[PDB]
């Protein structure tokens, strides 16, 4: 289940390792654009949140 | 360098490139008006002397 | 202008403008100040002579 665009849902995710290889190896995702980041350099940085 | 892929990171360097080449041109040349004008406090020193 | 359709070509020949209008200010700001230094030596020679 997807929220609708109004009243969107919003997750927080902090304090665990962020895995981006099993994110960008999937097949459906049709678009995928990032901004101030390269999808690659994904798996070697770290965020505050 | 780190979080973009040379692609797209190539526009954000030459940005600061010519950000930093300006800025030091601007230097140099306040630099040199100030060379001039202690060199004619020099000649001026030197006459009096 | 050959390998590059006008509306990029704007784009792309922006930065050969800038740069060598830059260029060419640098060289006028130099020949400014060499002027006033052979300005300086011209007057220091009629005084002397």
């Amino acid at each position: 289940r997807f929220a609708s665009v109004y009243a969107w849902n919003r997750k927080r995710i902090s304090n665990c390792v962020a895995d981006y290889s099993v994110l960008y190896n999937f097949a459906p995702f049709f678009a995928f654009k990032c901004y101030g980041v390269s999808p690659t350099k994904l798996n070697d940085l770290c965020f505050t949140n | 360098l780190s979080r973009l892929d040379p692609p797209e990171a190539e526009v954000q360097i030459d940005r600061l490139i010519t950000g930093r080449l300006q800025s030091l041109q601007t230097y140099v040349t306040q630099q040199l008006i100030r060379a001039a004008e202690i060199r004619a406090s020099a000649n001026l020193a030197a006459t009096k002397m």
